[PDB]
RNA sequence: CGAAGAACCUUACCAGGUCUUGACAUCCUUUGACCACUCUAGAGAUAGAGCUUUCCCGGGACAAAGUGACAGGUGGUG
RNA sequence: UAGUUGGGCACUCUAGCGAGACUGCCGGUGACAAACCGGAGGAAGGUGGGGAUGACGUCAAAUCAUCAUGCCCCUUAUGACCUGGGCUACACACGUGCUACAAUGGGAAGUACAACGAGUCGCUAGACCGCGAGGUCAUGCAAAUCUCUUAAAGCUUCUCUCAGUUCGGAUUGCAGGCUGCAACUCGCCUGCAUGAAGCCGGAAUCGCUAGUAAUCGCGGAUCAGCACGCCGCGGUGAAUACGUUC
């Protein structure tokens, strides 16, 4: 549709961009006030210009498979090089300083009652 | 010119008040009571007293309002709006001290105490 | 001018008060009432334990009273006499 | 380990966080108020014995 | 310093690599500083950053230098349950 | 149950706070300034009957207020024993010092110079029940409404501690419009320490 | 409690249909001291109820309520071995504050987006003899009917 | 919960590097000043120098040694 | 332009001194009692509401680590100094809280009403820059004079319309800001991006009888910097109590 992914129709355009690998509100908002259309509009009602521009601020801006490959990256090199940040990921465990006793289900997942 | 004064106060809120003849309008700090008090719940409250003794389109009405939030405000001009009737008329006080205008709702706010959370709820106890 | 004085007891204060206006009087100078400004309470809560017994406490509360003078018509003799004039600890003074 | 804790205090710090508050009558160091360097045990104490000018019990 | 002013760096160590200018990695350096960043002069070394019981060595690249060093010499020898 | 110190549950009501000063910036420099002073005095004059210390500042003096049964002995033959403490107090202080002493009348109805003599008979190994009679005998007789102890340790060598403590006449804590005194004096015995507690109840305020 | 019964606080009536039921029922669907809310939600639910119906909005209330109002609680005793229930004659306010309750409950239970559809729609079956109000009297009084031989107790 | 603030300090624990009338005291034996500061190093503690000795009014708190009496222990027994 | 300026303190408010409420009065019941019941009046009626207030002693309850202290123990070290590390770990279990699981609601805009209290190298107005956290200049205030401080819930509109959603906000990547020698272990805040679990919770169990519960924010102590905690403050404001079978 835009970027590889169906987005809804009975949403409208901010909302329903906040579904792009990428884009919340506010870019979305940016995104919206410098191609200069409504915001309120629901994307079952566009004109395909709209669409297209949309699609060019988009390709302009940097977006799901791009994202991916660059946080993807970060993480593996820090994960490589040996650091403390990158040894809480290889082990499944928090990384910006938390405590790890009674929380953490984010990252250790289930629990294992043990 | 003449002027029926009064002094009313209500959880934290004080209202200075005078009567005036007039038609049953309620200034309230250069503000209309229905802008005032948004809330028709309470500005019935507030014309309770007019409808106790038969004095509803006799006086407008002024108030300088200090304290407090919306309700304990309207409570504060209801107490000084009876308390002023009676300088107007003290046989009004016979239907007012049944009413229970005259009585000043000493209902105010409860300490925080130490060891409870709040003033009379305490932490969850746990046998164990 | 314009006096503060502070203090922490009003029992004192108030009589000290007193003395001053006595002594702006017999100088020949009007003088405001000594007009009572709020009084200011630093409240403090301390453990009432020494070990681990949190939830019993005890409030201790440093109350400090105020009062405010003024003087109109200073005479030499008033700027004189009030600062020539001693007061007891309890009180403090501030001219001006 | 103590007094040579008050030593340090009372000595020169190195830097500005280094310099921490401390009873002056018993070294706790924790529960100090800066208007009276005092432990709250020590305040409990002198506040009973008057010592401590201007407080008193307290209820409202 | 997340303030946009100098990145931070503890003189000795600053003049001790400095005057390390030939870059010989035989040239190992120790240090207590975990605190410390990690520039481009480093980027070649092997230095021993003390973790609270021994100067643990690490042979830097250029995939350190926003980096701490502290950062490679883990205080917590956690090896499961 | 445990007890509120009777003297701090009556600052205000009955009694005023002994530190009778004021100072905002200054007060912490001031109050341990007192302490130090309070410290000096019931190190050099404890073979005397010091009582009750008051202090008052003003203005880079410290008038100081010394309630004393025995004061010739302090003010020496005709002063040159007070001259000697106003000496060593403004080396202290750093600044000029004034000193009032007070004849105490009754010092047998004062609370702490009882458990001074208490626990030094306790000390000179006296039967504290002995001490404890002869001590409410002089209070009452001296004047009281009421007088009660409280001694609490290792009574005569004993291998458990205990308290025990006698009373003649009222002590109501509760009420406030009492003038009650209250007195607390440790006694350090080859076998530990031991407390005497006194609480003397004076005719009140109206 | 064990001195005796207490007696409760007046009820306000309401500013512009003057009743107690009302003003209650504000306090009963309240939530965190919101009586703006509730009232609002109240007035615009009998404003829907005026609007598809030509009654008067408190005349079909009082009518749920005479629907949805017991007569016949069950008690709970415990009898050694063995805890039952016991029928019992309804005090006329207990009747009252079990209808608001029941009312305004299952309407809050009711799958609708709004609390002021939810609310209208079951008022209106609770007059009309519908609503799960209504179930629950009926079952209240089933219960009642049920364990009726023990009127002695 | 002591903790009314675990980055350093706190911190009482661990590793390493250091000191032993001692970091904190009173009594003594110096013909008396020494703190502070700049650099060399050092992780720093610490030492090497220099800037310095100006103690103050026999006395007065401070700096050294030296003297051991002693200090010191958030070391146990609530 | 603004209680502004003049003037006045009248009302409020401040805070001292006082009054007031004591079954004090009316009737009924009661041993002619104490007392209870209702009534009148009064701001308030029956210890008005709350607090400080903790008897003999019990738990050989806790505290030798706040402090002091007998005895024992080390005293070329269990003492002292520095740096770095750890008290922040993590298969898991528990307690106390916060956020939620939504439309009584989320989001954008506008707008209204508090109190307590803190402030000198500290609170900081106003102006400018910055999406923001914040930064530059610079004024007032040792304070009922200035500031923190236009409180948030609330009210009126608009939009969202039932959805793991515009809910929820975790976790994670990136950029920055502050503090402070230093923010990796191990700080707080902001922005952008991701957008997990969670659709009201088993057995069982906790608090509360009125300005209470519930919810809403505000300040302060510690504090260079940092609390969902603690202490206090006020806003809005219920339901129920038949009764002692258990
Ligand atoms: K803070
Ligand atoms: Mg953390
Ligand atoms: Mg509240
Ligand atoms: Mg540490
Ligand atoms: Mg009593
Ligand atoms: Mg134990
Ligand atoms: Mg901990
Ligand atoms: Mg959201
Ligand atoms: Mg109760
Ligand atoms: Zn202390």
């Amino acid at each position: 549709r835009i970027a590889g992914v169906d987005i809804p129709r009975d949403k409208r355009v901010v909302v329903s961009l906040t579904y792009i690998y990428g884009i919340g509100n506010t870019t979305a908002k940016k995104v919206l006030a410098n191609v200069g259309v409504s915001e309120d509009v629901r994307v079952r009602d566009l004109t395909n210009e709209q669409t297209d521009a949309i699609r060019a601020e988009i390709d302009k801006l940097k977006v799901e498979g791009d994202l991916r490959r660059e946080v993807n990256l970060n993480i593996k090199r820090l994960m490589e090089i040996g650091s403390y940040r990158g040894i809480r990921h290889r082990r499944g465990l928090p990384t910006r300083g938390q405590n790890t006793k009674n929380n953490a289900r984010t990252r250790k997942g289930p629990t294992k009652t043990v | 010119q003449v002027q029926y004064s009064g002094t009313g106060r209500r959880k934290n809120a004080v209202a200075r008040v005078r009567l005036v003849p007039g038609t049953g309008k309620i200034t309230v700090n250069k503000k209309d009571v229905e802008e005032y008090i948004p809330h028709a719940d309470l500005r019935e409250v507030i014309n309770q007293p007019f409808g106790v003794t038969e004095t509803k389109g006799a006086y407008d009405v002024i108030v300088n309002v200090n304290g407090g939030g919306y309700a304990g405000q309207s409570g504060a001009i209801r107490h000084g709006i009876a308390r002023a009737l009676l300088q107007v008329d003290p046989d009004f006080r016979s239907a007012l001290k049944r009413a229970g205008l005259l009585t000043r709702d000493a209902r105010m706010v409860e300490r925080k105490k130490p060891g409870l959370k709040k003033a009379r709820k305490a932490s969850q106890f746990s046998k164990r | 001018i314009r006096i503060r004085l502070k203090a922490y007891e009003h029992r004192i204060l108030d009589q000290s008060a007193d003395k001053i206006v006595e002594t702006a009087k017999r100088t020949g100078a009007d003088v405001s009432g000594p007009i009572p400004l709020p009084t200011e309470r630093s409240l403090y809560t301390v453990i009432r334990a020494t070990h681990k017994y949190k939830d019993s406490r005890e409030q201790f509360e440093m109350r400090t009273h105020k009062r405010l003078i003024d003087i109109v018509n200073p005479t030499p003799k008033t700027v004189d006499a009030l600062m020539k004039l001693d007061l007891p600890s309890g009180v403090n003074i501030e001219i001006k | 380990a103590k007094k040579s804790m008050i030593a340090k205090n009372k000595r020169p710090a190195k830097h500005s966080t280094q310099a921490y508050t401390r009873c002056e009558r018993c070294g706790r160091p924790h529960s100090v108020y800066r208007k009276f360097h005092l432990c709250r045990i020590c305040f409990r104490e002198l506040a009973y014995k008057g010592q401590i000018p201007g407080v008193k019990k307290a209820s409202w | 310093r997340s303030l946009k002013k100098g990145p931070f760096v503890d003189d000795h160590l600053m003049k001790k690599v400095e005057a390390q200018q030939g870059a010989e990695k035989k040239k190992v350096i120790k240090t207590w500083s975990r605190r410390s960043t990690i520039f481009p002069s480093f980027v070649g070394f092997t230095i021993a950053v003390y973790d609270g019981r021994k100067h643990v060595p690490v042979y830097i690249q250029e995939d350190m230098v926003g980096h701490k060093l502290g950062e490679f010499a883990p205080t917590r020898t956690y090896r499961g349950h | 149950g445990q007890k509120v110190h009777p003297i701090g549950m009556r600052v205000g009501i009955i009694r005023d706070w002994d530190a009778k000063w004021y100072a905002e910036k200054e007060y912490a420099e001031f109050l341990h300034e007192d302490l130090r002073i309070r410290k000096f005095i019931a190190t050099k004059l404890a073979d005397a009957a010091v009582s009750t210390i008051e202090i008052e500042r003003a203005a880079n003096r410290v008038n100081i207020s010394i309630h004393t049964a025995k004061p010739g002995m302090v003010i020496g033959k005709g002063g040159s024993e007070v001259e000697n403490l106003r000496k060593e107090l403004n080396k202290l202080t750093g600044k000029r010092v004034h000193i009032n002493i007070v004849e105490i009348k009754k010092p047998d109805l004062d609370a702490k110079l009882v458990g001074e003599g208490i626990a030094r008979q306790l000390e000179n190994r006296v039967a504290f029940r002995r001490a404890q009679k002869q001590a409410i005998q002089r209070a009452m007789r001296a004047g009281a409404k009421g007088i009660k102890t409280q001694v609490s340790g290792r009574l005569n060598g004993a291998d458990i501690a205990r308290s025990e403590g006698y009373s003649e006449g009222t002590v109501p804590l509760h009420t406030l419009r009492a003038d009650i005194d209250y007195a607390w004096e440790e006694a350090d015995t080859t076998y530990g320490k031991l407390g005497v507690k006194v609480w003397i109840y004076r005719g009140e305020i109206l | 409690p064990r001195k005796g019964p207490v007696a409760k606080r007046d009820v306000l009536p309401d500013p512009i249909y003057n009743s107690k039921l009302v003003t209650r029922l504000i306090n009963r669907v309240m939530v965190d001291g919101k009586r703006g809310i509730a009232a609002n939600i109240i007035y615009n639910s009998f404003d829907i109820i005026k609007e598809s119906t030509g009654n008067d909005p408190l005349e079909v209330f009082e009518q749920a309520m005479k629907n949805v109002m017991p007569v016949l609680e069950v008690k709970a005793r415990r009898v050694g071995g063995s805890n039952y229930q016991v029928p019992v004659e309804v005090r006329p306010e207990r009747r009252t504050t079990l209808g608001l309750r029941w009312v305004v409950n299952y309407a809050r239970l009711r799958g609708e987006h709004t609390m002021e559809e939810r609310l209208a729609k079951e008022i209106m079956d609770a007059a009309n003899n519908t609503g799960a109000s209504v179930k629950k009297r009926e079952d209240t009084h089933k219960m009642a009917d049920a364990n009726r031989a023990f009127a002695h107790y």
